[PDB]
């Protein structure tokens, strides 16, 4: 098997903020 | 004297352009001119008057107490020009000399105490130093481009649309502009709180406060060393491929003589019934028709522009045969850093390096050979030799955070392995006002 | 059985095993360990693992490995045994002697 | 309301790590983190995996998109038709493009009106995490942890790296921590409480 | 910055050099007691060591924190050290040799280009002295500057094997070293020597003068002799075991004779030719300094 | 440190074939590392030793 | 013309033992150890000026013959092979070289092969025109006679 | 011919032209040089090439 090389870079995940209907505090 | 120490001074054009409007905007007397007859106390009254420590130079040799006052208090003399600067100062110790200074950018924040009128830093000037000088139409083109990228309809901008004279484009360039009232004569009036509104005081490069707050962060970004990935200058040297590191620049050997490239050095000549491209060594004056046998030479080529293919092929031949070292400063380039398994995908013949147009970005590739496993004990010996011509003049791996994430042995580090910088992991705290900070170095 | 400690639901067994293993004279350990032979090479590094195996077999395996380790056979040896089986002035070339 | 800001969750940086691997290297031993420690430490560890030739810090190509006119394939920013000759086509691969790139980086940053909102989070129980991770974690943290070399600590099978990282993090002057933290702005309201991660 | 003690940095217990003796910690000197020598017919006459080239490698600026101590110790004592002749590390070293440089050599043995206050470092005058010579390790490979790889080892023999009479004489019989020994005795000895902070040693060798330096050469002779021992095992033509009365005795033949062996073996660490050039250059400088 | 096993990537191997006489020229010489080699038949170590 | 060996070259009898494969910088290079100093020279490029004599090619490794010619080129070795026999033809400049002898065949032919080298007499070669531009290139000669 | 400077391969000619151009008395140029905007419209009118 031949030796090989590869690349990687960190993925983006920046979504628009979710519109939740629940609330955590009174 | 350290380069930082000495008498600060600047050209009048800089003072008009950056300093003087702020003095006008702060309601202080215009800083005094300094003639030959100028006691330090007058300079003190002036500096305390303007709150700025600046004095325009008027005329005549400046007496020494005044000079030492300007040196000890870091007053910025403003001078019409840089001709014969030393003659403008008395030289009690004769230490001063026209060639002996240190040019440097000096941020306006270091001069003024009022932060409200200071939007930028050195970094913008450094960025402008990166730019080609622009004709006014090129400036308009840049503005229309940026507009098109931001999806703005900048048509008719900066133009008169007269019905009879047709469309007429005016210059868009207006660096350091201010909103100012004019007398009906058309001449500009100094800003007055009595009549002009406060908003007109300082244009702030016509940007929102938020855009300034981000502009600052951006300038810190653009002038980061790690972003500075466009490289200049390539050393050509015929040499065995040894050092694993991409960033290697072979040192010039002890015997070499530096020689600026010039068209005058190379010429046609008779030599054993051939019209050979002789090079005459500037020191000895001796002519060498052959690329072989020439004296060791560290030739610097500031610009390849007019250079003939004959001379270029001949210089390369001298690099190979006389072992010349030829630095070439004309070249600008990017540098992908290949790893041994991916090989050298692109290639650059010496011909192309000597004949590529100026201003084109070359894209050189440099192997990091550090992750190359040791050869099998039973692999056949190499009778030949791997060679190399192209080298960087400067470090290339500025973008590199880490290297050789493997173990030499199971416990040793490989030579040349790079650990992440500590600041990559510091996540300190917010400052009292909001800004990010590294953790304290010590308890105090 | 040392692995039954604090897992066997047989109380008395866990008590006895915990006792024998809390004695100074006996220390179960398993997995990779620091042998005198650590970092020694023979195309690949030697390493040692405390393994669940009878001490006789382990002794024989150690003996074999140590035998290979001490052999110091090199290419010169084979080259010499080649010259012995070749016409009198054959020259041989290639691998480093060692 | 005016759309002054672009509210978003799990923000992208201006810079990102890039990383090239020589795939022939692979640790034989197979590390087994707990699922929680894998949930946090993992994206880091997959990026800075054994046999990685070099880690770089390039500008985030995802953020400075082709929408800004920027190319980033060669390490530098580039923008065509910004600073150009007049009356003739600009030559291909012109060096001036780099300077153009910088402006459109700066511009794209001067105009970066993203406003962070907390995304999905997790609150691992302390016992699930190896102590080295629990010492870094601060109760809650975003489910989309980014990478960070400080997370390689006691997980990278590259010994010397773990040794160097453990050293830098055992220095007084540097303290990695991730997740929710006590900002001066805690409990301040603006329809919803501000918090810091 | 750690101020240097009048006796040198090695007087500090922070830099004590020690090696396991079948796994128990011991001073190098008490290991050297174990060695014994069967002389043979051949002789080693020590030639004069050529004076080292004045030319330091150019002090080119380089990215990162160069780890000079680990580099030197690996190139001299590590198992298959690699890229030992890479120029960048010694470029930074010669940067340390400049009269007013910003670079610092930490006790870690790393060369930080910052004025990083958090990490203690050796006094800059001392490391200027040290780099002023040891940066020359950077020309270990260049054809012009290569050190003799053969005759220099004669000196190694004298400083290791050589009796005081033989040392003053400058000549000794070629010797066969031997000692009661454990498995991997030579490898583990090298593993112990490789962890030595030899920067303290070399810095004291370059910065100390007069009575302090003489006291240093006397106090540290056994240490130097241990490093020399590891080199001699890297170059010994043959290394073997002799069972005797249920006690193995390791034997190395021969001290003072570089075999130019390059192929690896079980018994000891091995020098590829680049490691040979490096070690030879190292000895050129270090012995030049040791004999002053 | 370990000996490689998978087939490693190598520099391109230009074969100079120098004769009695020849006109050496260096236009379009490669700048990448390269293996100059003078002979054609350098696969000479044929006889395998099991 | 028989080129003289430049001052400072070292006479060195060839023998098989001077060359061997050896590890250096992650490659098994065909090293040459120089009998005066004893120092090994893993690459052709850095080797000392050497006037090596090869009384008999037989038994030489082909990799070693290649390495020697490479030293001839990159270290300017001057290597005199006494084993060779050859006839010569003196070409006129008008006829040019009609044959070429590869250094490979010269270092690898069995003894008793009879080579046919050719040599130009350059005396009647035309002079270049005074204003004509220089041509790129350099003519070279690797093989030389030891006798008139 | 002033454009031949540092472009012609003929050495004497390039030398001579470089000397003539490096004299105080003679300086080649390829305008634009003199712009002249209108006093009212403020746009360029006559330009000196």
């Amino acid at each position: 098997k031949i030796a090989t090389a590869s690349s990687a870079r960190q993925a983006d995940v920046e979504k628009p903020a979710d519109v939740t209907f629940t609330i955590e505090n009174v | 004297d350290d380069l930082d120490e000495g008498i600060r001074m600047t050209t009048y054009d800089q003072y008009l352009s950056h300093i003087r409007e702020r003095l006008h905007i702060t309601n202080v007397p215009d800083p005094i001119y300094i003639t030959g007859a100028s006691t330090p106390d007058q300079i003190a009254a002036s500096v305390q008057a303007t709150h700025v420590a600046v004095v325009l130079y008027q005329s005549g040799v400046i007496n020494g107490p005044a000079s030492t006052y300007l040196r000890e208090n870091e007053v910025l003399v403003v001078m019409p020009d840089y001709y014969d600067v030393v003659s403008r100062f008395a030289n009690a110790n004769l230490q001063m000399n026209n060639n002996r200074y240190h040019e440097s950018v000096l941020e306006i924040a270091d001069i003024f105490d009022q932060a409200d009128f200071i939007q930028t830093s050195d970094a913008v000037r450094q960025l402008r130093a990166l730019m080609p000088t622009l004709s006014t139409s090129q400036i308009r083109h840049a503005i229309e481009r940026i507009a098109q990228i931001t999806d703005v309809d900048s048509t008719d901008y900066g133009k008169l649309t007269l019905r009879f004279l047709g469309t007429l484009t005016r210059s868009l360039k207006m660096q350091n502009a201010q909103i100012r009232r004019i007398r009906p004569d058309g001449t500009v009036l100094r800003y007055d709180d009595q009549i002009d509104i406060e908003a007109f005081r300082w244009s702030r490069y016509f940007l929102d406060e938020l855009q300034l707050r981000r502009l600052s962060v951006g300038l810190r970004l653009i002038t980061n060393p790690r972003i500075a990935r466009r490289f200049n200058g390539v050393r050509i040297m015929y040499l065995t491929d040894d050092d694993p590191d991409p960033d290697f620049v072979p040192d010039v050997p002890e015997g070499y003589v530096a020689v600026q490239y010039a068209h005058r050095l190379f010429s046609s000549s008779l030599a054993n019934k051939r019209n050979r491209v002789t090079y005459t060594h500037p020191p000895t004056g001796m002519a060498y028709p052959s690329p072989t046998g020439r004296p060791h030479v560290h030739m610097t080529i500031n610009e390849r522009a007019g250079m003939s293919k004959l001379v270029a092929d001949n210089i390369i031949a001298s690099v190979i045969k006389s072992n010349w070292v030829v630095d070439i400063l004309d070249i600008e380039y990017t540098a992908e850093v290949m790893t041994p398994s991916e090989g050298y995908t692109q290639h650059v013949d010496a011909e192309s390096i000597m004949t590529a147009p100026k201003g084109k970005l070359f894209h050189l590739q440099f192997m990091d050979g550090l992750l190359r496993p040791e050869p099998s004990a039973f692999d056949p010996p190499a009778s030949g030799e791997d060679m190399r011509l192209i080298y960087p003049l400067q470090p290339i791996s500025v973008a590199r955070s880490m290297r050789a994430i493997v173990n030499h042995n199971e416990v040793d580090r490989p030579r040349g392995a790079v650990a992440p910088s500590s600041y990559e992991m510091d996540t300190g705290t917010l400052s009292r006002n909001g800004d990010l900070l590294y953790s304290p170095v010590a308890n105090g | 059985p040392a692995l039954l400690r604090d897992f066997t639901q047989v109380n008395w067994l866990n008590r006895d095993i915990t006792n024998m293993l809390q004695q100074a004279g006996t220390k179960y350990g398993l997995g990779l360990t620091e042998t005198r032979l650590d970092y020694v090479r023979l195309v690949k590094t030697i390493v040692g693992h405390a393994l669940n195996i009878d001490h006789f077999a382990a002794s024989v395996l150690n003996i074999n490995l140590r035998a290979l380790m001490e052999a110091n056979v090199t290419a010169d040896d084979r080259i010499k045994a080649l010259q012995a089986h070749s016409m009198i002035s054959t020259q041989f070339h290639g691998p480093n002697q060692g | 309301l005016s759309d002054d800001f672009k509210q978003i969750s799990d923000p992208k940086g201006y810079l990102t790590y890039s990383v090239k691997y020589e795939d022939q290297f692979t640790k034989k031993d197979k590390l087994r983190a707990s699922e929680a420690d894998d949930r946090i430490v993992g994206p880091t560890v997959n990026l800075f995996k054994y046999g990685a030739a070099v880690v770089n810090i390039d500008l985030n190509r995802d953020f400075f998109d082709t929408a800004t006119g920027i190319d980033l394939t060669k390490g530098i920013p580039l923008v065509q038709d910004l600073l150009v000759p007049i009356g003739v086509t600009a030559g291909a691969e012109q060096s001036a493009e780099y300077v153009s790139g910088l402006l459109m980086v700066l511009f794209k940053v001067m105009t970066d009106n993203r406003l962070v909102i907390v995304g999905e989070t997790t609150t691992p129980m302390s016992n699930t995490l190896s102590t080295v991770v629990n010492n870094v974690l601060r109760t809650t943290y975003h489910n989309n942890v980014g990478v960070n070399p400080a997370l390689l600590r006691d997980f990278t099978q590259v010994n010397w790296l773990n040794r160097d990282i453990t050293n830098m993090l055992q220095q007084a002057g540097t303290k990695y921590g991730l997740g929710l933290t006590e900002t001066r702005l805690d409990y301040v309201r603006l329809v919803k409480t501000i918090v810091g991660h | 910055m750690l101020q240097q003690p009048t006796g040198g940095y090695t007087t500090l217990e922070q830099f004590a050099f020690t090696i396991r003796n079948d796994g128990t910690n011991a001073t190098p000197t008490q290991f050297l007691q174990l060695l014994s020598y069967e002389a043979t017919e051949n002789e080693l006459v020590k030639k004069t060591i050529p004076t080292p080239e004045t030319h330091l490698p150019s002090a080119r600026n380089v990215p990162g924190n160069v780890y000079i101590e680990d580099a030197i110790t690996q190139a001299l004592f590590g198992i298959s050290a690699q890229n030992v002749n890479a120029h960048g590390y010694f470029s930074r070293l010669s940067a340390l040799a400049l009269p007013n440089t910003s670079a610092r050599l930490g006790l870690d043995g790393v060369i930080y280009n910052s004025e990083t206050i958090n990490i203690p470092f050796y006094d800059p005058a001392a490391v200027a002295n040290f780099a002023a010579t040891y940066a020359k390790l950077g020309n270990a490979s260049t054809p012009r500057y290569r050190a003799d790889m053969i005759d220099i080892y004669a000196h190694v023999g004298l400083e290791l094997a050589g009796t005081d009479a033989e040392r003053a004489a400058g000549v000794m019989p070629v010797k066969r070293a031997k000692f009661d020994s454990w498995e991997g005795s030579l490898i583990s000895l090298s593993r112990d020597v490789v962890n030595w902070k030899i920067l303290a040693f070399l810095i004291d060798l370059c910065s100390l003068e007069g009575e302090a330096l003489r006291a240093f050469k006397t106090r540290n002779r056994d240490v130097f002799r241990m490093m020399l021992f590891i080199m001699s095992t890297a170059v010994a033509a043959n290394v073997v075991n002799r069972k005797v009365t249920k006690r193995v005795d390791r034997v190395l033949e021969y001290i003072g004779v570089n075999s130019m062996r390059t192929a690896g073996r079980t018994a000891t660490i091995t020098y590829d030719l680049s490691r040979h050039e490096f070690a030879a250059k190292f000895l050129q400088l270090t012995f030049t300094r040791w004999n002053a | 440190d370990d000996v490689g096993i998978m087939q490693q990537k190598k520099p391109p191997t230009v074969v100079q074939s120098r004769t009695d006489v020849f006109n050496e020229q260096f236009a379009n010489e490669a700048l990448h590392p390269t293996t100059k080699v003078i002979f054609n038949g350098l696969d000479v170590n044929t006889e395998v030793q099991p």
